[PDB]
Formats: C-alpha cells, sequence, structure tokens
C-alpha cells in the first residue's frame, strides 16, 4: 500500500483487528506463493518491489 | 450589549445576570423572579445617536448625564 | 568603627551597626579566588 | 482601476451571485465559470483530511513520495510532526493538526513519535515541525517559542502556512480573511 | 595557463613547504605557555554572543580558535582524537609535533637531506623509543595498596597543571576514591558534575552514595526511613494505548462519561499495580501528571519526575536494582534499599542526597567555586584526571614522569644512532633533540635556567641511574620516586606514536591546493 | 531568637535602599518571617516559603505582613454571584471542569434528532453532579490551574457555581502549588 489509494478502513471489534492486520500479510504472501509455484528464477518489474 | 453595562442594568432594575437558563434540577425552565422592573423605557435619537432611556427603577435608583457640545473631541474634555 | 549619622569614629556596638561574619568571610575568600584566576591569564585570543 | 477588479476578485461563487441583478450576465457568468473550475480543482486535490499517524518504514514513502505528488508539477505539502507526549507543546501542536486537517484537505498532515523518528533525538528540541515539498525540506522549524510558545493559537498556525506557500493569502478558509457573518452584517447596515 | 580558475591559491615546493612549518610554529607557540605545572591559562573570547572560555587544555584551545591553515588543521584534529582516547596529554602532542617539524626544517635546509630519508630515521628512532618505553615501565595491581598509591600520584601529576594544583592533595583522594568505587567498570557517564556557585576551591567534599538535582512532588514528605527505590522508564503520563489509530465513536455522551471513568480507572489500576511491591519512592524518566501524583500521597510513596537518560543508569547502578516497566511479576527484579532519603541545599537549589546504598558503582563530584569559568576549568581538569585514572584500571603498566620518560627514551635512540650508517642517522638524532625539548620547555615555564638542568639531567642519566628527574619547586635534580611523580604507559605511548604520525603527514607534502570557499 | 540583635542587625544591614528609613516596621517583618522556620541543625532556610508579591499601586508604608496566603491573580467575574465569603472551605482543583471528553480529540455523531436532547442534558449533568459533590463536601472556594490544553471553565459551569456562592480563579503557576498547599494546608485534588 505504497502508491495505492488510501483505503479508509473502519473496524468496531478487537478480534477483527487481529484479522485485518494479518490480512495484509495474507494477501502479499499469496502473491509470492503463486509466483513461487511456477519456478520463476528471475523476477523483473518496472515498478518497485517490496 | 457589553458585559460591564448589563451588570449595572440588573443592579439598577433589580434583575439578576443570567449567563444560562438552568437550575439545580435536571429540567430547563425560566422563572419570573429573574426579571427586573422599571416604570418607562423610551428610545430617543439626537444627532445620529440612538439611546434607550430607562427611567424609574423601583429597587434602586440610577443616573446618566447626556453631555452636549460642539464635537466629539470637545466632549472628551467634558468627559474627563 | 565609623558611624555615618554623627560623621565620626565611635563604638559601633552602642550605635548598633552589626553584620554577619559570613558576609565578610565570603568577601575576602571570593576576592582572593578571583585574583587567583585573573593573574593566571596571559593571552587574549579571538575564537568562534 | 481596482474598483473594476473588486467586483470579481473580492467575491467567491456564493458572493458573485449578489451582482446578478446589477452587473451584466456575460461579465459575471464568464468569471463564475472560471471560479467554478477552480473549486473543482480543489475537490480533486482533496486527497487528505485527517492526521496520518505513520511509522518509519513508511516515512520513506509517505513523507517524500507524497511530496512529489503527480511526479504538470503537482506538488503536495506534507507537514510532519515529531510528537513527544511528555512535552506540553506537542499536545498543543497535535490539536492544531487535526483542526487544520478538517479545513485544508489538499495539504497532508503527518504525525509520528519523535523517539521513533531519529536515532537518539534530543528530547529538548521536541516538538519538531518539518515541511516537505517535492522531496525538498522547505522549513525545519524548532519548538513553538517563535509561534507564541505555550500560548499558541489557531490563528498563528494558519499564518505560518501562508508564509511557506501552502495556502494563498486571500483564501476564504483562513480565519484572517473569513470574517464573521455578524461582522459583514454591521458593515452593510452602516454603509 | 590557469586551469584552477579565479580565486584559487596554489603553492609549489617553496611556498607549500615553509607555510606548514611556520603554521606548525604558529600553533606550537600558543600552547607553549600551557605546558607544565607553572603554565599560564589562555582565555578565549568568542566572536558572537560575548561568550568567554577559560581553559588550559590544548584541545579545547584549538577547538574554539578558527584556523584556516591546512597544516594547523592536522594539529587541531590530532588533539581532538587524543582528547577522545586518553583525555590528557593533548598539549604534549602539539608541542612535540611542532618541535619535530622545527628540527626537520633545519635538516632539510642545513644538512640537505631528503624528506623520505628523515622519516626512515624516525621509524627506527620511534621503534627504539617505544622499546625503551616498554622496558622502562613497571608492573602494578598485584598489591591493592600500591595500586591505590599510584593512582594518587597519577592524580597529583595530572592536576598539577590545572587550576587544582594547590589543592591536589585533597582532590587526589576525591579523584582516586571514585574510581575504586566503579568496581572495574570503565565509563565516565556514571560520574556527575553539579555546578554550585559559592565557597572556595577546597570546599569540594566526597559524597557518600549518590546526589542529584531533582525535587519531590507537591504533597510528598521530607524524610522516609529505609525507602525502597524503583525506576520506571514508564509513561505515567496520558498513556494512550499505543495502537495509534484508536478513536472514540460516541452515539451518546452517557457512555462517554463512563468512558472517561474507564480512563481514570485504567491509570488507577496501573498505580495499584505499583503498590503491590510496596515501594517508598517512584522515579520516572519523563513528566508525571497531577492525577498519578495525587495517588502516591495516601499510599506513602515519594515521586521524582523528569530524570535524564544518563540519570537513570547513574541512579540504578547505585540502587543496585534494574529498570522495570511492565510491573507484572513481583518475583524477579529485586530492588535495593537506601537509609537516608533526606534532601539538602547547597546554594540556592535543593539537591536530593542519598546515603547508605547497596553499591556505589556510580558517583557524583560536588564542586564549589567563585566563577563559572573556574567551574568549567574544574570540570575539564577532573575530567582529564578521571579519564586517565579510569584507563589506568584496564592498562596496568605505568612510567615515571617529571621529564624522565622523555630523556630515558632518547637514551636508547642516541645509543642506536651510532650504528646506523647514512644520512638518516642525523634524523635519528633530530628525534632525540625533539624529546629533549620537552623538559627544556618545562624549565622555561617555571622561570629557571633550562640549559643547566637539561645538561645536568642528561649527564646524570647516562651515568647509569634512571630514576632522576626535574624538581621545578626547588630548581634542581631530585628523585622522582620520593616526590611520587608517575604517569600511565599508554599516555606516553600515545603521545610518541601520535607525534611520530603527525610529523610524517606534514613532511610528505610538496604542493597546496586551496579551492574556492563557499 | 533575640529581637534586640536581629531587628537592629536587619535595619543596619540594608542601609542604602529606599526602605531604609521605612525599616522601623520592615526589620521586624523580616525577623518574624524567618523565625517561623527554626531548626537546631542550622539548615539553609529556603526562601520559597517567603513569597514577595508585587502589586503596582499605593505606597511602601502600606506594606505589612499578611497573616494568610495572599493570591496575586484576580477573580473571573464572568457570573459574579458571591461578593464576600466567611468561614469558607478552600479546595485546590488540578483537573479541568469541562464537558466529558478525554484529553485527545474525539468524534461525536448524531443519527437522530432525539440524541441532541440527551447530549445537551448530559453535558450539563456532568457539570451538575460535580457541583453536587462540591456541595456535599461544602467546599466554598475552588482554585483551578491554568490548563492551556483543555478548557478550565465555561459559562455553563460558572452558572451552577454562581447559585452555590462559590468563587473561582484561573492562571495559577505550576510551581506555586507547593506554596498554596503547604501554606493553606489544603491538599490538591486531581479526581472527582
Ligand atoms: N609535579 C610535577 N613535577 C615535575 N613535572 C611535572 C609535574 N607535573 C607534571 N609534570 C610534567 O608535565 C608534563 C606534561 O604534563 P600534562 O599533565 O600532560 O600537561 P598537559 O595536560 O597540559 O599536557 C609531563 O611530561 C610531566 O613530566
Ligand atoms: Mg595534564
Ligand atoms: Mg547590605
Amino acid at each position: 500500500k505504497a502508491e495505492k489509494d488510501n483505503a479508509e478502513v473502519r473496524v468496531e471489534h478487537v478480534e477483527d483487528y487481529q484479522a485485518i492486520v494479518d490480512a495484509e500479510w495474507q494477501l502479499i504472501f499469496e502473491k509470492l506463493r503463486q509466483v513461487e509455484e511456477t519456478g520463476a528464477n528471475i523476477v523483473l518489474s518496472k515498478l518497485p518491489i517490496g | 450589549c457589553k458585559k460591564e453595562d448589563l451588570r449595572r442594568i440588573a443592579r439598577a432594575t433589580g434583575a439578576t445576570l443570567v449567563s444560562s437558563m438552568s437550575n439545580l434540577e435536571g429540567e430547563e425552565t425560566f422563572e419570573s423572579s429573574y426579571l427586573g422592573l422599571c416604570d418607562e423605557v423610551v428610545q430617543a435619537k439626537f444627532s445620529d445617536d440612538e439611546c434607550i432611556l430607562i427611567k424609574g427603577t423601583s429597587k434602586h435608583s440610577s443616573s446618566s448625564i447626556i453631555l452636549r457640545g460642539a464635537n466629539d473631541y470637545s466632549l472628551d474634555e467634558m468627559e474627563r | 568603627g565609623i558611624s555615618v549619622r554623627r560623621s565620626g569614629t565611635t563604638n559601633t556596638y552602642e550605635e548598633h551597626i552589626l553584620q554577619p561574619v559570613l558576609v565578610s568571610t565570603s568577601a575576602i575568600t571570593l576576592a582572593s579566588e578571583c585574583v587567583k584566576s585573573i593573574l593566571r591569564i596571559d593571552d587574549i585570543a579571538f575564537s568562534r | 482601476a481596482k474598483q473594476h477588479e473588486n467586483r470579481l476578485e473580492d467575491k467567491d461563487l456564493s458572493d458573485l451571485e449578489e451582482l446578478e441583478d446589477d452587473e451584466d450576465e456575460d461579465f459575471l457568468e464568464a468569471y463564475k465559470i472560471k471560479r467554478l473550475n477552480e473549486i473543482r480543482k480543489l475537490q480533486e486535490r482533496s486527497k487528505f483530511g485527517e492526521v496520518f499517524h505513520i511509522n518509519k518504514p513508511e516515512y520513506n514513502k509517505e513523507v517524500t513520495l507524497a511530496s512529489q505528488g503527480k511526479k504538470d508539477d503537482g506538488g503536495v505539502y506534507v507537514f510532519v510532526h515529531l510528537s513527544l507526549q511528555s512535552k506540553l507543546q506537542s499536545r498543543i501542536l497535535s490539536h492544531l493538526f487535526q483542526s487544520a486537517a478538517c479545513k485544508f484537505r489538499e495539504i497532508k498532515f503527518v504525525e509520528i513519535p519523535a523517539n521513533r523518528a531519529i536515532e537518539n533525538y534530543p528530547e529538548s528540541n521536541c516538538p519538531t515541525l518539518i515541511v516537505y515539498y517535492r522531496g525538498e525540506v522547505i522549513k525545519n522549524m524548532i519548538t513553538l517559542l517563535e509561534l507564541g510558545g505555550n500560548n499558541s493559537k489557531m490563528e498563528d498556525f494558519e499564518d505560518f502556512m501562508v508564509k511557506v506557500g501552502a495556502v494563498a493569502e486571500g483564501d476564504n478558509r483562513l480565519i484572517m480573511n473569513r470574517d464573521d457573518e455578524e461582522s459583514r452584517e454591521e458593515r452593510k447596515l452602516h454603509y | 595557463v590557469q586551469i584552477f580558475g579565479d580565486q584559487v591559491t596554489e603553492e609549489r615546493a617553496e611556498n607549500a613547504r615553509l607555510s606548514a612549518f611556520v603554521g606548525a610554529i604558529a600553533v606550537g607557540d600558543l600552547v607553549k605557555s600551557t605546558l607544565g605545572p607553572k603554565g599560564m591559562d589562555k582565555l578565549l573570547q568568542s566572536a558572537s554572543s560575548n561568550t568567554c572560555m577559560v581553559t588550559n587544555d590544548g584541545a579545547t584551545i584549538l577547538k574554539s580558535i578558527p584556523l584556516d591553515n591546512p597544516a594547523a588543521k592536522v594539529l587541531v584534529n590530532i588533539s581532538k582524537v587524543q582528547d577522545d582516547e586518553v583525555g590528557d596529554g593533548t598539549t604534549s602532542v602539539t608541542v612535540l609535533s611542532a618541535e619535530l617539524l622545527r628540527e626537520a626544517e633545519k635538516l632539510i635546509d642545513q644538512s640537505k637531506i631528503h624528506p623520505q630519508t628523515i622519516i626512515e630515521g624516525y621509524r627506527l628512532a620511534s621503534a627504539a623509543a617505544l622499546d625503551a618505553l616498554t622496558k622502562a615501565a613497571v608492573d602494578n595491581s598485584h598489591d591493592k595498596t600500591m595500586f591505590r598509591e599510584d593512582l594518587i600520584h597519577i592524580a597529583k601529576t595530572t592536576l598539577s597543571s590545572k587550576i587544582l594544583s594547590q589543592d591536589k592533595d585533597h582532590f587526589a583522594e576525591l579523584a582516586t576514591n571514585a574510581i575504586l568505587r566503579l568496581k572495574g567498570s570503565t565509563n565516565l557517564e556514571h560520574i556527575q558534575i553539579i555546578k554550585i556557585l559559592g565557597g572556595k576551591l577546597s570546599d569540594s567534599f566526597l559524597d557518600e552514595g549518590f546526589i542529584l538535582a531533582k525535587k519531590f512532588g507537591n504533597n510528598q514528605p521530607k524524610r522516609i526511613e529505609n525507602a525502597k527505590i524503583l525506576i520506571a522508564n514508564t509513561t505515567l503520563d496520558t498513556d494512550k494505548v499505543k495502537i495509534f489509530g484508536t478513536k472514540f465513536k460516541v452515539d451518546s455522551t452517557a457512555k462517554l462519561a463512563q468512558l472517561e471513568k474507564a480512563e481514570r480507572e485504567k491509570m488507577k489500576n496501573k498505580i495499584a499495580k505499583i503498590s503491590k511491591f510496596g515501594i517508598n519512592t517512584f522515579i520516572n524518566r519523563q513528566l508525571i501528571y497531577d492525577y498519578p501524583e495525587q495517588l502516591f500521597t495516601d499510599l506513602g510513596i515519594n515521586s521524582i519526575e523528569h530524570a535524564d537518560f544518563e540519570g537513570v543508569e547513574r541512579l540504578a547502578l547505585v540502587t543496585g536494582g534494574e529498570v522495570v516497566s511492565t510491573f507484572d511479576e513481583p518475583s524477579k527484579c529485586k530492588l535495593g534499599e537506601c537509609d537516608v532519603i533526606e534532601e539538602i541545599m547547597l546554594g540556592e537549589q535543593p539537591f536530593l542526597k542519598f546515603s547508605g546504598c547497596k553499591a556505589g558503582e556510580a558517583c557524583t563530584i560536588v564542586l564549589r567555586g567563585a566563577t563559572d569559568q573556574t567551574l568549567d576549568e574544574a570540570e575539564r581538569s577532573l575530567h582529564d584526571a578521571l579519564s586517565v585514572l579510569s584507563q589506568t584500571t584496564k592498562e596496568t603498566r605505568t612510567v615515571l614522569g617529571g621529564g624522565c620518560a622523555e630523556m630515558v627514551m632518547s637514551k636508547a635512540v642516541d645509543t642506536e644512532a651510532q650504528n646506523i650508517d647514512g644520512k638518516k642517522s642525523l634524523a635519528v638524532e633530530a628525534f632525540a633533540r625533539a624529546l629533549r625539548q620537552l623538559p627544556t620547555i618545562l624549565a622555561d615555564n617555571a622561570g629557571f635556567d633550562s640549559s643547566e638542568l637539561v645538561s645536568k639531567l642528561r649527564s646524570s642519566i647516562y651515568n647509569g641511574i634512571s630514576t632522576s628527574g626535574l624538581d621545578l619547586n626547588n630548581g634542581t635534580i631530585a628523585d622522582m620516586r620520593q616526590l611520587g611523580i608517575v604517569e600511565s604507559y599508554k599516555l606516553k605511548r600515545a603521545v610518541v606514536s601520535s607525534a611520530s604520525e603527525a610529523a610524517e603527514v606534514l613532511l610528505r607534502v610538496d604542493n597546496i591546493i586551496r579551492a574556492r570557499p563557499r | 531568637s533575640d529581637r534586640e540583635q536581629l531587628v537592629r542587625a536587619a535595619s543596619t544591614s540594608l542601609s542604602s535602599k529606599i526602605v531604609s528609613q521605612y525599616s522601623s516596621f520592615l526589620a521586624p517583618l523580616a525577623v518574624d518571617s524567618v523565625l517561623k522556620i527554626s531548626d537546631e541543625n542550622s539548615k539553609n532556610v529556603d526562601l520559597n516559603d517567603i513569597r514577595l508579591v508585587k502589586k503596582v499601586g499605593g505606597t511602601i508604608d502600606d506594606t505589612e505582613m499578611i497573616d494568610g496566603v495572599v493570591l496575586t491573580q484576580t477573580a473571573i467575574k464572568s457570573a459574579g454571584g458571591p461578593t464576600r465569603k466567611e468561614k469558607a472551605k478552600i479546595g485546590l482543583i488540578q483537573f479541568q471542569i469541562s464537558p466529558p471528553k478525554p484529553d485527545t480529540e474525539n468524534n461525536i455523531i448524531v443519527n437522530d434528532y432525539r440524541q441532541m436532547d440527551k447530549i445537551l442534558k448530559e453535558e450539563r449533568a456532568y457539570l451538575l453532579n460535580i457541583c453536587k459533590k462540591i456541595k456535599k463536601a461544602k467546599c466554598n472556594v475552588l482554585l483551578i490551574q491554568k490548563s492551556i490544553l483543555r478548557d478550565a471553565v465555561n459559562d455553563l459551569a460558572l452558572h451552577f457555581l454562581s447559585k452555590l456562592n462559590i468563587m473561582v480563579v484561573k492562571d495559577i503557576e505550576r510551581e506555586e502549588i507547593e506554596f498554596l498547599s503547604k501554606g493553606l494546608g489544603c491538599k490538591p485534588i486531581a479526581d472527582i
């Protein structure tokens, strides 16, 4: 969420606060695992890598 | 109106200064005891100077002096 | 000592001119320490 | 010469409608379309509106990238606040950020703890106010003795924003120019 | 041609050299008067804010004075790092570095020897000097009584040049007792310097425990017997909760009043967590708000606020306990104990004095004087003394002072001067005359004849004895072991090594390139 | 303690000032100020307990030792209910009298027109029950700190205290809390 538009997240529970902060890690690791399964040894990109 | 004037109006006419309408109870109301009393109120205008003449205060008397002269700067000497 | 009202010398205890000993002690003591620091100065060099 | 310019320059879109019956339509509506376009640009630029409580990894992006904005040199001012809760001036400056954030939505208001900002920062120098613009530091402000110190007010903070080029002088949102309705009411009666 | 451009000063091989040597002469003549026990202090006047500074240390003299000469900047930096390493002996580096270049100026002009050949003589001469300095040292620390006596002599030798030269008999006890209380821990942050105006120089007294400039709260008592001390790097301030990004959505103000009740109940439960230990004082790093302050009244707990970062470690080591922030488990984190928590007043500012602590690993030097310029000299003087004595704990070897270290080093250099063939042997002798020039300057500052005492000292040591030295009080040769003059081995090793590298940098120069200033 | 030596010493030691000829009554004033603090250990008596309040007006001859703790600041006179108090109980307030809010900024929403009636009633109710506890404790004089960050008083809170005949003041220095508490014997208060 560097150049992404500012998502106004509003939560009303403490138990959901653990779910919403782990969802950021869940989404970014799902993108890495999908690239990992294909065996791409050299990853390139025009925009920056996290 | 200004703050220092209304204390003298309430002191002369017999009213009390009301900063807000409330009481010790939770309800909100207005009692007739907060109102003052006077005999006559007349608005007068003299040379572009509107002044409300309040006369005949029952509880305590009051007074005001209407100085008259050439201009405002001459009246400043009369005011002093 | 000296009394200023009569403009002459007299007994100061009768005229009630008294002061603490710590005042005169600090005067002689601090004065000697200030002269000790000033006389050790040799050069006046401009700095930042 | 200025009497002709005050008809259009000294009236917003709400005040320009006063001259609808007096002045010509083509003279008035030509400028209202111009001022209406300027209002639309400020709405598109309103990307902010509350204090962004950030953390360091992010500083390298929020504070600086933003300062570049579109990079049309669409620069964006970013007011940083190295907060320190133990100091009294820091809590005052935090209140000014949220108050100004609700008004100036185009300017970014950033806050972060001072202990987390710089390695071993001097606590005496806090609170610190930095202003970024296009990646460059426009003002590295020191504690608020310049802005009155403990007696700092909202009027003094808005005046500082005009000096750094963040807000125009004749902006209608500034308290110096935003005269009260009762003030303008007395002017029309005594005119 | 002109490649360098406009406003660029360039020099070539006769203006380049003799501009660094005259700069080495210019920087050396300033610090000549400051060397020795009878040296005069130099006063520095700032260009802005009318700030004056009385100081004897050669490093501080060169810190403040601006010097655009590039050769003088080398002497500015070597005194800075010498103050960083040992803290004492920066003037000897600048004097010995300048006189080495003064001698080398004559060897280049008179004898017509290459500069590289002069350095090769200094490499062998410096090696012979350090070998004699290593063999001339003596072991220590096997007997604590002798180690106690040698630190007293080192403190007397260090403070003989500073403003404490008259009262060094009393300050030597104050300097050496604080170092032994460290229990081997080599660090100067555990010693505080409290500035007090009034009194005289000898009124500085040794403090039992730890003293600092803080104050109790509004309602706290004056005296508590056997008080348990705790240190919190905590926030007893408006804590907030740390998931910044919490806000309070409110549908009605009925629960908002109960929400503020929960905030007061939150901090009440936190102060209730403090009372489970049953402490008698509470020390916090930052400011304490009034609502925590009122809660310590009924519980019988003292309060101290706004403690510096250094003050936390300085007070915790004396207490013996550790800094606690969680307050969860009362089993671990055993706290210390202090007998007398009563504050005292020295001048117009009250100070919290402690006494009867478990350990004294941190100390505090109380100073008294007339002018702040004297207190600043008192701070820099004892900082050099405590820095030398602190490094003497880790480095045990020492060497005799009083100018005997310079001449005994030059003995082996002169011995190794004969068996070296070529023109570099004259440079080996030039290094010897540089070591001889230090005691020549010690006699000049004292106002006595320098040629006689240097000749008597030089002829005496070659006879076979190696304990003689200069006695500037009487103006004759005497036994240094009787007077008790001794210095550390790493000090003179750093001085000779730094001075050898100082002459080496400036002797390998042939051109000067001064770009345009900004 | 010796009035023959201390009073004469204090008078003859000033000796150069304008109040030297006024020292017939100020030299006893200086002796009586220090004699209240006495100790056998010969301590360094702190002068923080002896506050010198500067008021522009009058003459130096009117200077005299006040028995109680004199306050420098004036009254607020926003309501102006009470004029002169007798047998009053003094309290030192360190918190702020305001509508309910934490120290940080908050957001209050209104989803229905009936919620405003509860908000306006409960905001003064938080001020009302504080005045009830003040009336239960019969505290007639209140001292409120400066509190630049949060509003000390308002027209609503002044109105409830105006009926109970309770004076109020502001602009108290944080360092003078030791002098007021130790002098008047009133412990501070930071919680209702
Ligand atoms: N009491 C003394 N008697 C004789 N020589 C002394 C005495 N104290 C110091 N010296 C000499 O002074 C020289 C330099 O002393 P030092 O403390 O390094 O001064 P500075 O700190 O100014 O360089 C030493 O080489 C030492 O031999
Ligand atoms: Mg020294
Ligand atoms: Mg006098």
